[PDB]
Parts: C-alpha cells; structure tokens; sequence
RNA sequence: GUCUUGGCCAGCCAUGGUGACAACGGGUAACGGAGGGUUAGGGCUCGACCCCGGAGAAGGAGCCUGAGAAACGGCUACUACAUCCAAGGAAGGCAGCAGGCGCGCAAAUUACCCAAUCCCGACACGGGGAGGUAGUGACAAUAAAUACUGAUACAGGGCUCUUUUGGGUCUUGUAAUUGGAAUGAGUACAAUUUAAAUCCCUUAACGAGGAACAAUUGGAGGGCAAGUCUGGUGCCAGCAGCCGC
C-alpha cells in the first residue's frame, strides 16, 4: 500500500516520488547509470578479442573436484585483462600462448555461472576458426 | 588431483568406433508421415 | 520506399507440451503437410478471424462499424467455403476449428474429390505440375480452392493424364 | 504448331497524338513454347491490314504453365509517324534503324574530363 | 544597421529579470518527430538510418558573385595532416559513387546505363555514381523439393461361425519380395525479358534406383518431448542457463 499521496493536483509528487524510488530498481539502475560502458569488461558489446597471455587452472567450488581450464586474455580494444574459460573437452591443446581469440558472455548477464568461481568469459574462436570446428573433426587450425 | 597437463584425458582414451552405415532417412513431408503412423495409426 | 512485409505463422508459448505436441500431429499425419510451421500458419490466420469476429460481437448490433466489418468477414468465409449461408451472422464464426480452414486446401480437395487415391500422393502431383484450376494450372499446395473454383479441378492439358503425351520414363523405355 | 495461334485485343484506344493506336494483345497458343516478336508483329498487320513497319510490340510475358502470353502491342498510322515517336532503343531491336555507336560510359566522361584542361580551338 | 521587428548595436536614464511549481550548473554512449518492438487495461523501451524539419562538409573565422550561400566537387587567412619539385615555386579537402588503410564483434563491385522516376540547360536533340540494372549477400520476410504407387507374403483391429481346419480378403501397418508411372535441381537448341545482358516465366533433344541428386542443428534426470541399451574413464577428463552428474 503506502501512504501515497491521493490528490488531484499530485501528479509531480507522484512523479518524483517514483523516479527517486526507481534507483532501487537493479536493472534500471544499471541500465540508467550506464555502467556497462564505465566498468564492464567489455564496451557493452556482446564479444570482445584478445590474446592469451597464460593457461591457468582453476579449482571448481564444492561440491565439485577438478581443474576448469582457463586462460588469461588481455583485451585488444581497451587492454583490459579477464579470465575466459576454454569449454569442451581437450580444447586447451588448440589455444597457445600469444594467440588471437574471441570472448563472449558465459552464461546470463555477466555473473560466473556453474562451479567455475571468477570466469565470466568463453573462449569462442581462435585463430578465426570455431572452437567446436576445431573440437569436431571439421576445420584446421590455420597454418601460420 | 587435476592439473593442466591432464587436458584431453578421456577424449585420448576413447576407442574409435565407426557409425553404422544405414538406409537414408525420408526427409520433409515424409518424414512425418512414419512419425504419425508409429504414433497414431500402429497401436 | 520501405516495402511492407509480414509473418504467416507464430511459435508456441511452451515449446513441449505433450497435448500440443499430439494435436498437431493429428493434423499433419492426417492432411499430410510438411512441417509444424504450416499448422501455426492456419492456427494463425483462424486466430486473426476468431478475434476480429469477438471484437466486433462486443459492439453495438446496430451500431455501422459492427453492419460493415461483420458483413466483409463472412463473405470471404461463405467464399472459400469453411461456412455456410446457413451461419448468420458471427456466433457461428467462433465454432471454426483448425480442421475446417484444412479441407480447402488444394491438398485435401484433389484427395476428397478422388482425383489422387492418397493424401501424399495428393500433394507430390500438385507440386509436380499435374493438376490444374480451371484453365490455370496450381503448383501450390496452400491453394485455397472456393466453392465456386471446387468444380473446375482437373488434370493439366500438358501433363501425361489428361493431356495424353507420355512422360520422361515413358519415352525413354520406348 | 499445328494449333492456330489466337488474337485478342483489350483496352483498345485511338491516340491521334502520337498518330498511333494503343492496345494489349492476349496470344492462345496452346502446345507451343511461345510466338516470337517477329512473327507477332505480321499477325497483327494482316489483322489491321498494315505492315510490318506499321507494327511494334513492346513486352511479351509468358503466363505461368504457358499456353498465354501478354503484352502492349502498338500499331501506327503512318511509317513516319513511328520513326519520330517511337523510341531509339526500339527502333534498333526492330532493325529498320542503325544503332548509334559510341564509346564506354566511363571512357567519354574521361574523354570530357582531359577536355577541361584544354582551351580555344586545340580542344579539337 | 538590417529585406524588416527587436538590447541587434551606439549614446542617455532607472534598478530591475529568473528561482523550491527546481531557476542556474553538470551528464547524455542525446539530432527532434512522424514512427519500430512488446503489451487486457494502465505501460516499458528504441528511434544514426528509404519521409518532414535542423546542422556540417579536416577544425574556426572572413568574403565575392548571385533573387537566393556565410557555399566548401567557390575563394582568402591561421592550425593539423598531406602531394610534386630543377628547392625558385606549385597544388589539397570522399560524412557524393566505387575502392584502400586504420578501427573494431560488427557491414558489398575501383561493374552496366540514362531505358524506366524526375531534375537542370539557350533546351523535343544534351547532362545526371540523383536514379535504375546487374554482381556479393543465411539482415529480415513468402511460397516450397529431398519422393509416389499396385500386387504378393506376414501381423493387428473387425465382420458369420469359435466344427479354434481360420486369413476369408473390409481396413491399417510390417512388406529387407518386386513391377511400374511422374517430375524438377541441374543442363540446352529456341523463344521471351532488358538500354544491352542475367534470372524468373515458356519450351525442343538430355537429365533418378539408394553407391544415387545421400538435411542439418540441439537434446534424451527434473523444469521440458525423448534410453532401466552397450563400451571407455573413474570427483580425473569433463558436462551443467538453475537444481545437479
Ligand atoms: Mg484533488
Ligand atoms: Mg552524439
Ligand atoms: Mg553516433
Ligand atoms: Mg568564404
Ligand atoms: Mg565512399
Ligand atoms: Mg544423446
Ligand atoms: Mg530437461
Ligand atoms: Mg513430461
Ligand atoms: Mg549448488
């Protein structure tokens, strides 16, 4: 309910009333802020390019044991350095130090989803081939 | 205890087999029509 | 210019419910369609009708909008043939089922006037240019044939049946 | 083919104008691909005792499963007449006009351009 | 002074004008709108972009001609960038159409033509990268191939009887058993289309028996349709939007 005003004469209470109270809003508040174009990883863009600095391991979070395959990729449009998860099985192998791989989103809305604790990123193509093309028996890596 | 050095484990370890090769599939229009007769008709 | 365009057919809300799932297979297995897309193509144009019928039905009888709009509506129904003159004026309207609209395909009207002994069969000479309306040969299946048009359906005059001139495979066994 | 071509005529209309008249021709011409322009063109000059020359045709499209086709068909008064309206590009595919050859699209706006730079009568 | 009104400007006089009903200042990854998407009603969001209005032509300023410009495919000057050179000089503005580099997750040919829509000129006659045509093109949208069928043998649901001689031949499937007809994807005389070509449309002689003319993308614990199958690995590899394996 509330104690909302009722007059007939309200309407710039109600108003500002509502614009002040629409901050709380999580969505609204990112999207009004515009802070996926101050602080996001990305410009806002849904991928981004980079090249893998180093492979790292990490630990899943319990209940969960094993090592989620990584790497370390520096952004290429604003030098920005995040950790992108390398999906599929024995796909570590394709990507190698120095290479030119492209990152997407990982799951919903920037936030690590499964038990990968911090990875926010996925490895979708290197070296401008798919992934899945070079998992699957499909493309080759490029020569270079 | 994993490590990065264990990456394509099972996928090394898996046993190639290959796909039966069988008759092909009616395609479109037709392929529903077995679909409805498994379904629908032979019951 | 920025050309007008639009969309036969809309997906489901909920992509696997069984009983949706099951009813639509009644339909394609019985008129022997294609794919899923062509029955939300006639749930569709059915739906467009069924709306436009009620919202006419909440205005006034004599109101001119309702006189206009109700008359246009049944006319391209008693046209096509999914009502009858009997159906006057729109309570009947929102009886039609998807069924209904199905019969006046060329489809189902080539198999329900024995021209073709088999629904598939039906369809595969359709496409394949031997059945003809009139003195215009259709190559459509989705061809909604009227009453008026329901009595000139037969083979075409350069097709193998009814023209006379044998085919491919039989010339070649000459 | 053995099957008589059949021709019909619809929107008729004298056009004193361009000393002409205006009409679209409907072709029945079952169990044969189609007619030609050219021997479209006598048909209709024996039908309205002209000529050849008096007759132009404009368009034939095919209707779908053949067996018809349709078109604009334009018969004039005069030779003369024809020869001053009817359009250049129309007259070449007839034959009874020479094309006017000249150079690519490109080349002559590069013949002009070098023009520019030159004055007075070393132009030519 | 201006085409004209006006603190538009020059002189003289007075102390006013705006603001809590948000003035002033700051941000916009802000050109405005007609409108796009999605909604029972009430709404939310987008709008560089086929139309109307505004502004700009590397960044400012100034100006001539001219009815109309503070014009930039006009000029002058400064800043940045950049071209030729005999080193004295000269010449420049693709956010016009193609094309190149760079930038990026991200976007096409240095093609044909004024034939169609219109505009301009002294003008029926010439010009128009406006504009149309073609090429690349899985942006989005429409229709719609990948197969059709007869019998034989078998099974099921019926029908008169249950002497269970059961197929006897009404129907539907399995026919791993066979015989048939038809056609377009492609191809090509010819005709048609077009400014000229291409394609569609039309159509001679070609073009189908699975090895061919071979449909893929995701999934099978639940949400959510679909495995109590077999082999491998053994909290490893890995899967998983969430619960989880
Ligand atoms: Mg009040
Ligand atoms: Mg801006
Ligand atoms: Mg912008
Ligand atoms: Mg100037
Ligand atoms: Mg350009
Ligand atoms: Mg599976
Ligand atoms: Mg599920
Ligand atoms: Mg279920
Ligand atoms: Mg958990």
């Amino acid at each position: 309910s509330g104690g909302k005003p009722r007059g007939l004469n309200a309407a710039r209470k109600l108003r500002n009333n509502r614009r002040e109270q629409r901050w709380s809003d999580l969505h609204y508040k990112k999207r009004a802020l515009g802070t996926a174009f101050k602080s996001s990883p990305f410009g806002g863009s849904s991928h981004a390019k980079g090249i893998v600095l180093e492979k790292v391991g990490v630990e899943a979070k319990q209940p969960n044991s094993a090592i989620r395959k990584c790497v370390r990729v520096q952004l290429i449009k604003n030098g920005k350095k995040v950790t992108a998860f390398v999906p599929n099985d024995g796909c570590l192998n394709f990507v190698d130090e120095n290479d030119e791989v492209l990152l997407a989103g990982f799951g919903r809305k920037g936030k690590a989803k499964g038990d990968i604790p911090g990875v926010r990123f996925k490895v979708v193509k290197v070296s401008g081939v798919g992934l899945l093309a070079l998992w699957k028996e499909k493309k080759e890596k490029p020569r270079s | 205890h994993g490590s990065l050095a264990r990456a394509g484990k099972v996928k090394s370890q898996t046993p190639k087999v290959e796909p039966q090769e069988k008759p092909k599939t009616p395609k479109g229009r037709a392929h529903k029509r077995e679909i409805y007769t498994r379904r629908f008709v032979n019951v | 210019a920025p050309r007008s365009y639009s969309k036969t057919a809309k997906v489901p809300r909920r992509p696997f419910e069984a009983a949706r799932l099951d009813s639509e297979l009644k339909l394609v297995g019985e008129y022997g369609l294609r794919n899923k897309r062509e029955v939300w193509r006639v749930l569709l144009t059915l739906s467009k009708i069924r709306r436009a019928a009620r919202q006419l039905l909440t205005l006034d009888e004599k109101d001119p909008k309702r006189l206009f709009e109700g008359n246009a509506l049944i006319r391209r129904l008693v046209r096509v043939g999914v009502l009858d003159e009997s159906r006057m004026k729109l309570d009947y309207v929102l009886a039609l089922k998807a069924e209904d609209f199905l019969e006046r395909r060329l489809q189902t009207c080539v198999y329900k006037l024995g021209l073709a002994k088999s629904i598939h069969h039906a369809r595969v000479l359709i496409r394949q240019r031997h059945i003809r309306v009139g003195k215009q040969i259709v190559n459509v299946p989705s061809f909604v044939v009227r009453l008026d048009s329901q009595k000139h359906i037969d083979f075409a005059l350069t097709s193998p049946f009814g023209g006379g001139r044998p085919g491919r495979v039989r010339r070649k066994k000459a | 083919s053995d099957s008589p071509v059949t021709l019909r005529t619809r929107k008729f209309i004298r056009n004193p104008l361009l000393g002409r008249k205006q009409m679209v021709v409907d072709i029945l011409h079952p169990n044969r691909p189609n007619i030609s322009k050219d021997e479209l063109r006598e048909k209709l000059a024996t039908l309205y005792k002209a000529t050849k020359d008096q007759v132009n045709v404009f368009g034939l499209r095919t209707q779908f499963g053949g067996g018809k086709t349709t078109g604009f068909a334009l018969v004039y008064d005069s030779p003369e007449a024809m020869k001053k309206f009817e359009p250049h590009y129309r007259l070449v595919r007839v034959g009874l006009a020479s094309k006017i050859e000249k150079a690519s699209r490109q080349q002559r706006k590069q013949r002009k351009n070098r023009q520019k730079t030159l004055r007075g009568t070393a132009k030519v």
